[PDB]
């Protein structure tokens, strides 16, 4: 019931998460880090940090 | 009670439990007992 | 022989009980420890070598008020099993005092009262005290009455309850608690008397000349009525009224049982030096709106049958002359059915005083219980206060969180509406 | 209906189980970040062989505290679930309580209405028996009169016509 | 037998609690070495509320001390009543405070929390009954604002029924004692809104103004300020310790005053205040107490009640008085000043009476209020948070500790929603 125990998005929407998951998966296949759009890097960094921890 | 004609359906009218508006008591004059003279602001003055 | 059981619940009930048992013990002549320096046995049980124990049960879900008696002078009087204390109070929450925390102590309470009734060979009724605004007075009070209905069945259950005053209030959730307890009490109670602090405050200032009363002074006033009410079973009298007699005479139906009470004379020492207060005067003082202990004007409605009780050197003829004069009052409205409309009683024992008291040693006094339609004023106030809160759902989360189902809130509202409907239907033209 | 509401409540509580460790539990402590900073600055210098040691020292510390926080999360979830479970038990306790009272209301009113008619029937049945006793006694006297007898007193005539 | 556990966290909380134990020990009559030499049997009735007894007639308080650095602990250790505390109850780290909410909550808080909870568990399980917890901390710092919330969440996890009453100090409106307060306060609010049950807000600026306006203190030190705060904390729990004509404990206060789960922030006040040399001219009576209680200048929080509207209010009275006088005064203040009290709640003012007042005074009163005026305080911090956050600015010192930017957005969202919730119910 507590907000910590309840699920929450890592960004403004799950749709952004899916777009970030797609680009991270592309990075997993050998794409260089400069292919990321400049505005898009922040969400990538947060999710990569979360998924290393996972 | 085995008759086929009974089988089809047993309809019921809208609930006979009263849809009536809630009763309004006649005893509504209350200036006898609500007595303290109301004021907008005396003790806690205006901002 | 004939016996009555007193139950005290919450702060208001037990604090009234302290004053009542002071009045009783001094009246019969028993020292506070229960020894001697008759009608003793209707209120007390006698142990060997001359020690007396009352028939009372003190219950509240918090120990502060009860522990005052346990440390006080009267600690020697009561039986320690009688004094029952909970752990944490209901916090003025009906749902807390009925479902969650009330059920913890209920069966312990029921064993003691039933145990106390075994020694009562001729029990004829119960005396129970409430304050409807409290969580324990209402939530635990409603729970207690529900069991006593099936445990004892056809035994008269009389109540003495503090009703929420029109203007003076000490709890914000007070209107919520009163309506919920209203449903339980209307079905189970044999007859429930109504009192309120606001009228008793004004009475304790005008008639008794007190600048600034407290809860203590009001508690002594209620004890006088209960002592006068039960005096017919205790002392001698020319006309006796047993608990079944008030029951049939006062009420025409089942749901119209609620009376209101009055008492006279309530005078100070230095005023009685002038006012004689013979039978005719004290009978007239009863019917004034000033002396009513519930702030609902009798002139708003009409009167059903009334009962009068006299304490003192009173002769039946003077009673008949006084009642005849009352029927000549055109400011007093009576219902055309019940042309008789009265039952009178006379007893030969004057009232009892208390050291450091507030009342005078009047050698004759009268007590009044009356049935009237004016109490519909009191419920309409309670009805309006509740609707404003429930429209915006002001405090529902507290009650729901403690197990209460929300559907009870409209049902308790609905039941109060029928009660208001019933009184106006009877009050209508014949 | 109460059972349906409870079932909907049970579904709502368990619908949003997080698929990974939540944000607040997800963080490290001081002794991990400090070792990362010294590792990163060591590799900035031409001193790689000491930065690698710091990284391998810090990895075994992150690996501990992450699973240490995992147990706290699971315990907290279980404790929150047990609170909701005792509450819905209390909800059922109120429902059985209220309808116990609602049953008592009918179970008393119906027996009272029957009790009015029961005593009335038993009252007249006793009246009938005592009434028939007088008729039988008079018939017995008249039958015995058939063989020797004496004249009895007569009832009151001329009441009203 | 309604014991209360007291926790002191941070620089501000530790010093306030230190004065708070002097206030009680004088009222109950306990020597600084813990011996009883008092003057009344009534003081021993329910001393179990705050104290444990050590075999030998030595009374030990239920106190737990928390800090990240031992700096303030040593000052209390040398205090006049320092011997009173239990030596094992002192829990501290070995790192600088940092004045950083993220560092206190995440970096050092985790290491300290496991020891602190077991220290609490010793006292919580030691007594016959436990009603609620008592926490003292500030909302502008890094230790109290961060670690206090963390312990509040853990307390709510283990003990989901007890009342989690805390006392907090809010950053001042004009001049404030920390650069990064809007970050710390907004982050702290999100924890406090959900986990707590009662929160009392006190402002330093109003304490200064109260001292100069009424008490005529030319040089008010922090000792006098903590003395003023200590009176209210003594007053609330007084209904547990002494008999009275109408008892009102914590849970009664919570049910009466809180109409919706989230509107539970409170303003506090105390009366009467002994003006140096001038109280000879003043005739202390019950109506005079009411005049000071509802006077806007005596409020300890610099939020003007007159710019908002009231929802619920509560007053306690201590000493032998008439009950009719109290019930009439609450009636008069609500009838004469209608505009500020809402319509859809009749009888907005609760009352209570207790017969035993504090030492020296003949009667004392405590005022606890709830009003929409708190929207002034949250708007004040929100604008500061907004504009600093746009520049990013000090974020560098929170990100490096492991706090992600989404937490700033979430904290503002909940804090703004709280503001609108006070807006909506004004209608
Ligand atoms: N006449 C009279 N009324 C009293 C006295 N003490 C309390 N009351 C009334 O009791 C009412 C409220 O009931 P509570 O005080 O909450 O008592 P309760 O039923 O035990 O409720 P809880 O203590 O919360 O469990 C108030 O409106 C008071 O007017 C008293 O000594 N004399
Ligand atoms: N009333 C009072 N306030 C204090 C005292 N000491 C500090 N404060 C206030 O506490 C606030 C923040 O304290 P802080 O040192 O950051 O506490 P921290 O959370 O432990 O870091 C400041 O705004 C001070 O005004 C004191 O002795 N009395
Ligand atoms: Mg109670």
């Amino acid at each position: 019931m507590r907000r910590a125990l309840r699920a929450r998005s890592l960004t403004g929407s799950f749709q952004t998460d899916r777009d970030c998951d797609d680009i991270v998966e592309s990075l997993m296949r050998g794409a260089k880090c400069d292919t990321i759009p400049p505005n898009m890097t922040q969400n990538v960094i947060t999710i990569l940090t979360a998924r290393r921890k996972d | 009670d085995e008759e086929e004609c009974i089988y089809n359906l047993i309809p019921k009218p809208p609930p006979v439990i009263v849809k009536e508006p809630l009763h309004k008591s006649k005893f509504q004059d209350q200036k006898q007992f609500y007595t303290a003279k109301k004021l907008s602001h005396a003790t806690m003055g205006l901002p | 022989m004939r016996e009555v059981i007193s139950i005290h619940v919450g702060q208001a009930g037990v604090q009234i009980g302290n004053g009542c048992w002071e009045l009783y013990c001094l009246e019969h002549g028993i020292q506070p420890d229960g020894q001697l320096p008759d009608a003793f046995n209707t209120f007390f049980s006698e142990t060997g070598a001359g020690k007396h124990v009352p028939r009372a049960v003190f219950v509240d879900l918090e120990p502060t008020v009860v522990d005052e008696v346990r440390t006080g002078t009267y600690r020697q009087l009561f039986h320690p099993e009688q004094l029952i204390s909970g752990k944490e109070d209901a916090a003025n929450n009906y749902a807390r005092g009925h479902y969650t925390v009330g059920k913890e102590i209920i069966d312990l309470t029921l064993d003691r009262i039933r145990k106390l009734a075994d020694q009562c060979t001729g029990l004829q009724g119960f005396l129970i005290f409430h304050s409807f605004g409290g969580g324990t007075g209402a939530g635990f009070g409603s729970l207690l009455l529900e069991r006593l209905s099936v445990d004892y069945g056809k035994k008269s259950k009389l109540e003495f309850t503090v009703y929420p005053s029109p203007q003076v209030s000490t709890a914000i959730v007070e209107p919520y608690n009163s309506i919920l307890a209203t449903h339980s009490m209307i079905d189970h109670s044999d007859c429930a008397f109504m009192v309120d602090n606001e009228a008793l405050y004004d009475l304790c200032r005008r008639a008794l000349d007190i600048e600034r009363p407290t809860y203590t002074n009001l508690n002594r006033l209620i004890g006088q009525v209960v002592s006068s009410l039960t005096a017919s079973l205790r002392f001698d009298g020319a006309l006796n009224v047993d608990f079944t007699e008030f029951q049939t005479n006062l009420v025409p139906y089942a749901r119209i049982h609620f009376p209101i009470c009055s008492y006279a004379p309530v005078i100070s020492a230095e005023k009685a030096y002038h006012e004689q207060l013979s039978v005719a005067e004290i009978t007239n003082s009863l019917f004034e709106p000033a002396n009513m202990m519930v702030k609902c004007d009798p002139r708003h409605g009409k009167y059903m049958a009334c009962t009068l009780l006299y304490r003192g050197d009173v002769v039946p003829k003077d009673v008949s002359a006084a009642v005849a004069t009352i029927k000549t009052k055109r400011t007093i409205q009576f219902v055309d059915w019940c042309p008789t409309g009265f039952k009178m009683g006379i007893n030969y024992q004057p009232p009892t005083v208390v050291p450091g008291g507030d009342l005078a040693k009047v050698q004759r006094a009268v007590c009044m219980l009356a049935n009237t339609t004016a109490i519909a004023e009191a419920w309409s106030r309670l009805d309006h206060k509740f609707d404003l809160m429930y429209a915006k759902r002001a405090f529902v989360h507290w009650y729901v969180g403690e197990g209460m189902e929300e559907a009870e809130f409209p049902e308790a509202r609905e039941d109060l509406a029928l009660l208001e409907k019933d009184y106006d239907e009877v009050a209508a033209e014949s | 209906e109460l059972e349906e509401k409870i079932a909907a409540e049970s579904l709502e509580y368990g619908s949003h189980v997080p698929k990974s460790l939540p944000l607040e539990y997800s963080k490290f402590s001081a002794n991990a970040l400090n070792l990362r900073e010294r590792q990163r600055k060591a590799a900035r210098l031409r001193m790689y062989d000491d930065a690698d040691n710091f990284s391998k020292q810090a990895l075994a510390l992150e690996k501990k505290q992450l699973q240490a926080q995992n147990e706290k999360f699971v315990r907290a979830f279980n404790l929150n679930r047990k609170y909701l479970d005792k509450k819905m038990v209390e909800q059922r306790e109120c429902f059985r309580e209220i309808w116990r009272r609602k049953k008592d209301k009918v179970s008393r009113d119906t027996t009272a209405e029957l009790r009015q008619s029961k005593k009335a029937i038993e009252n007249l049945e006793k009246e009938l028996a005592e009434a028939q006793a007088s008729v039988a006694k008079e018939m017995r006297r008249i039958k015995l009169n058939e063989r020797i007898g004496t004249a009895p007193v007569n009832a009151r005539p001329g009441a009203l016509y | 037998v309604r014991e209360i556990v007291h926790i002191q966290a941070g620089q501000c909380g530790n010093q306030i609690g230190a004065k708070f134990w002097e206030v009680i020990s004088d009222e109950h009559g306990i020597d600084p070495t813990g011996s009883y030499h008092g003057d009344s049997d009534l003081q021993l009735e329910r001393i179990n509320v705050y104290y444990n007894e050590a075999t030998g007639g030595k009374y030990v308080p239920r106190a737990i001390l928390v800090d990240l650095e031992p700096g303030t602990m040593d000052s209390v250790r040398a205090g006049q009543f320092g011997q009173l505390f239990r030596p094992d109850n002192f829990v501290f780290g070995q790192s600088g405070a940092g004045n950083n909410w993220a560092k206190g909550y995440y970096t050092e808080g985790q290491e300290l929390c496991e020891s602190i909870l077991d220290v609490i568990r010793k006292e919580a399980e030691s007594c016959d009954c436990l009603q609620g917890f008592q926490l003292v901390h500030s909302l502008g710092g890094g230790t109290g604002a961060g670690l206090g919330t963390l312990l509040l969440n853990k307390l709510r996890e283990e003990y989901p029924d007890r009342i989690l009453s805390t006392y907090s100090i809010v950053p001042s409106p004009k001049v404030s004692d920390t650069v990064v307060e809007p970050y710390n306060c907004t982050l702290s609010v999100h924890q406090l809104v959900e986990s707590a049950d009662e929160v009392f807000c006190i402002d330093n600026e109003a304490l200064y103004d109260i001292c100069f306006r009424t008490l005529k203190l030319t040089t008010p030190t922090y000792g006098d300020l903590n003395h003023l705060v200590s009176m209210v904390m003594s007053g609330t729990t007084c209904a547990l310790r002494f008999p009275g004509q109408l008892n009102s404990d914590l849970r009664k206060l919570a049910v009466n005053l809180v109409p919706f789960p989230r509107l539970h922030f409170f303003i506090v006040g105390f009366a009467p205040l002994t003006s140096r040399g001038s109280q000879q001219y003043r005739a202390l009576t019950v109506p005079e107490l009411t005049s000071q209680l509802f006077d806007n200048k005596n409020m300890m929080a610099a939020c003007d009640p007159r710019r908002g509207v009231y929802l619920t209010a509560s007053a306690h009275f201590r000493g032998r008085m008439s009950s009719k006088e109290v019930d009439e005064q609450m009636l008069n203040i609500q009838a004469r000043n209608t505009s500020y009290f809402v319509e859809w709640i009749p009888s907005n003012v609760k009352s209570a009476i207790c017969d035993i007042p504090p030492r020296g005074l003949k009667m004392a009163a405590t005022f606890i209020g709830n009003t929409t005026a708190f929207r002034e305080l949250f708007t004040r911090v929100d604008s500061q948070f907004q504009k600093m956050y746009a520049r990013r600015a000090f974020i560098h010192w929170y990100v490096n500790e492991g706090l992600e930017t989404v937490e700033f957005d979430e904290a503002r969202s909940n804090m703004t929603d709280l503001i609108q919730e006070y807006e909506m119910y004004e209608t």
